[PDB]
């Protein structure tokens, strides 16, 4: 559950909540991905 | 140490445990280098076979 | 949710153009990982073992064998929560101040709530970088009117135990002097077994000008870089720039089994479900985020401070 | 209050170096990242050398009389008896660890061989030396010389300014 | 060692609010009266959910006492220390020891609750030392709306009703 | 498991045989409560609320409203874990000692594990009971060489901080003084606002036999029991009150009420005695098991026993 | 699952204790609903 | 695994893997 996903919509401020974690957590992976040291 | 219930705020627990990994010794040898044998304790000899021109 | 609460839809529209934090540069993938937490401690015991004595030959009949032992050791940690509060329009009241060309009051500096969201989460992600980088929360550029931390909540720069070497006044602008202090600081490093790992190193702009001075063809960067290469089994060597550090020096390598960041997983800027409401157009809201979260090594950071007076 | 404070922290310090697993937190992580002199710990209960035959047995425990020789305690006949930190000719066996939630100590007797980390008298510690004759003192604490064979196998290990540990194997009773 | 370990432990639970300390014995709740005169009972008798609250970095222990600004060298933010006379700000209604944080309401805020009284009769006019504590007469309106209750032979509190100042 | 643990198996066929302990007659079916625990302890907490100020009268405006406070209490009560170990038969061995009465080696003293196991566990359920009863153990009749247990670990006798009443030496026969010292006890009884309960009275056999004479002019209709039930009915709001005799007791009374508000029990669910899965063997047609039996979890409310000892001497 | 159930097969030690204590306490459930003062 | 012998086998076996893997993945 993340808000990138499209599909994924939020029942309460907890899942909403969740899902800002979620995706924090994914743009952090994908910058790491992407870094060219 | 404190006074008050501090065991409460406890709210995350991570133990490290670490992995068997790969021993460092391989690093200074080829992967040619290295051969098994079939063996626990005492010796076991190897012929070396070789050639010359008359 | 997104069709009762209109603010969630809207944070939820505009947090993909909140630049990411550049603390994940200073970091190395595998030494971040997160934890499920808001406020108080977590508790990390680390599990060793070691060997009594020798091995003992298994020939013949024996009963007698060597022991191996374990031990333990308890690390805590303290999360810290902290919260600020912003003044925006009401998506009720926008229609009003929907101009052609922008939305809000440049007179009164009145901003929809995407935008005010927007700019203040990027103002604290960068006093989060700040805290990380350095320890310590303050918003001067002084660095005074610190606000008081709890112990065992420590940065980079004013983690314990470590080591510390402190460059004379009189010696602020020798550079080689300052490389004699980086070569003890070195020589006193204890990596031990796990030697073996890139290495980071984060100076002030000052200190990156007097880097690239020709060697005493040759650069103090280069003999720097080749000095750290001798310690780190010859591996890579990193090099920034911070303008939050002002005479600092800091060394420490990019190993997960050295040094850990387990930040709580809302330590990024979070909107808080309360909304402050009246009878105008004018409401409040708030923003949550948590710091802490820093495990080092003992003896294992360098951290060189060049005394101004 | 502060005062206070400080003088709390330093006793319950004091308690803490007087015992052998203390619940101790701090900030950062020993740094223990080598697999070579690791085992110099006041934590390292048992022996270096255990066999699968050895007979342990486990006592109430009067005092602290972990790493150190016992003796048999009897009290006014109420309860039953327990072991107490001693020597000479009232030493019954050796205190190899405490369980400190029931408060009981395990006991190898002196009818057993053992070999182990025990506590040293800080009076010749320097003098110790690997081969030396070891005899248990009043306190049970290994001396340099009677009625009981001990050798050291190491030199003493200072692990705290008032605490010294040597390897040192108690083969039984001498004539 | 032991025992002056306990004897140092029970003399800082008797200073700290709400101490942690274990029991053998379930205690028998008996009647509904009297039982808010202790120590652990933070905030007001009265509460208005208009009430202005803030929290400080707390310097000593200001609990249930009149607080007042201190600042230090400039390094660290300003915080708040028992005292009274003319540098009274507030009153601190609470504690939260993990976190260092005292709860001040200020005093442009009238209180009503139990607060340290200096070792009085109700409608007696009080006066705070500069210590924090409540004392017999003065720039702050307080009024004592009840007699002494002791919780400790150092310890007396009492109910007061702090209106601004006079 | 069956099929391959012939101890086990004789374990699950003779557990029937084992007698109940008798301690479940002191104890109401709703003051009995397991635990799943061995070794360690457990923290009860309980929450309490309380006024600060008289109720606010809501009429017209008005936000300043009474406020309602809380607390709460923290107990602790410790487990231990014990073992005894036992002598038997191998199961192989038992062909070459079966007789035409008996089986086992009578000038040996060797028993079958079965018959070995029950009367082991009959022994430790004894021991489990007095412990039980009077808070120590001991294997002596003089209760010297007590057994060294954990803090937080109290019976019904030795509980801290309830009613303790003495009779002295010179009146060891004076039912009217013991009365009076009874009544006086039970005045000092606090049991708060369940004093609604039905009460447990447990006396030693000499006390039960003085019990049952008429009650004294030597009036008769009525028994030194019926003014007991009386006194204490007295106090229990009228409620029902149960007489018991155990051998355990000497010269003690002991009064309690079967609220599970007020007392608590709270064994380990490995209380009764459980066998271990560890067999010695030998070359030998001699073996050994273990039994292991936890003890601990008795929570009563401070001044609500009392206990009342008739000095001899 | 307890001893006083034939149809009850154990696998491992740790269920047959597990069955002894379902039927310890079935035992004692037993014994309080029989009793009577 | 029926057996120990056969637990040993493949644990040696995996020790191997292991070892091919690490020289297969190593780059100087």
């Amino acid at each position: 559950a993340s808000l990138l996903d499209s599909n994924f919509v939020p029942i309460n401020f907890t899942e909403f909540v969740q899902a800002i974690s979620n995706t924090y957590k994914q743009r952090r992976i994908q910058f790491y991905e992407n870094l060219k040291r | 140490m404190e006074l008050f219930d501090e065991n409460y705020y406890a709210k995350a627990v991570a133990n490290i445990i670490g992995e068997v990994k790969d021993p460092i010794m391989y690093k200074w040898f080829s992967p040619d280098q290295i051969e098994d044998v079939d063996l626990q304790m005492g010796y076991q000899k190897t012929v070396k076979w070789d050639a010359f021109l008359n | 949710l997104f069709d009762e609460n209109y603010y969630a839809k809207a944070v939820a529209n505009i947090i993909g153009e909140v630049k990411d934090p550049i603390m994940y540069k200073w970091f190395s993938p595998d030494q971040i990982e997160d934890v499920d937490l808001q406020m108080g401690y977590q508790k990390t015991v680390k599990w060793d073992a070691f060997l009594n004595a020798n091995p003992t030959t298994i020939a013949n009949e024996v009963n007698t064998i060597s022991t191996i032992g374990f031990s333990s050791e308890v690390v805590r940690l303290n999360y810290l929560k902290l919260q600020y509060k912003f003044r925006h329009l009401k998506q009720t009241s926008e229609k009003f101040y929907t101009s052609d060309s922008y939305i809000g009051d440049i007179n009164n500096n009145l901003l929809p709530f995407a935008q005010a969201y927007k700019l203040a989460s990027s103002e604290i992600i960068k006093l989060i970088n700040h805290f990380v980088l350095t320890g310590t929360v303050s918003i001067q550029k002084d660095g005074k009117n610190q606000k008081r931390l709890l112990p065992n909540m420590y940065g980079l720069l004013n983690m314990p135990e470590q080591i510390k070497e402190e460059v004379a006044s009189g010696d602020k602008d020798k550079m080689d002097k300052i490389f004699e202090k980086i070569e003890a600081g070195l020589s006193k490093l204890e990596l031990g077994d796990e030697f073996s790992t890139p290495m980071m190193v984060i100076v002030d702009p000052a200190t990156s000008l007097k880097l690239v001075k020709p060697y005493a063809c040759e650069k103090w960067e280069d003999v720097l870089i080749q000095t750290i290469k001798a310690i780190n089994n010859r591996e890579d060597v990193y090099i920034e720039t911070s303008n939050l550090l002002k005479h600092k020096i800091l060394i420490y390598p990019l190993n997960s089994e050295l040094i850990k960041f387990k930040p709580s997983k809302y330590m990024l800027p979070t909107p808080n479900e309360q909304v402050d409401k009246d009878s105008t157009d004018v409401a409040h809201s708030y923003i949550d985020f948590v710091l802490g979260g820093l495990l080092a090594t003992r003896k294992t950071i360098l951290q060189v401070n060049i005394k101004q007076s | 209050i502060t005062k206070i404070k400080q003088e709390f922290d330093k006793k319950v310090a004091e308690i803490q170096a007087l015992m052998k697993n203390p619940q101790q937190d701090s900030g950062l992580l020993s740094n223990s990242i080598d697999f070579r002199d690791q085992n110099l710990i006041f934590s390292n209960s048992g022996g270096v050398c255990t066999s699968s035959k050895d007979k342990i047995e486990n006592y109430p425990a009067k005092g602290y009389p972990y790493k150190r020789g016992v003796k048999l305690s009897f009290g006014d006949g109420t309860t039953e008896l327990e072991v107490e930190a001693g020597g000479g000719d009232d030493l019954y066996g050796v205190c190899s660890d405490i369980d400190e939630f029931s408060g009981m100590a395990t006991v190898i007797p002196i009818t057993n061989n053992f070999t182990g980390y025990l506590t040293l008298k800080k009076d010749g510690q320097n003098g110790v030396n690997p081969g030396d004759k070891l005899n248990f003192n009043q306190h049970g604490e290994l001396e340099k010389v009677k009625s009981v064979n001990a050798i050291a196998l190491s030199k003493a290990h200072k692990l705290t300014e008032d605490l010294f540990i040597v390897l040192a194997s108690v083969f039984g009773n001498r004539a």
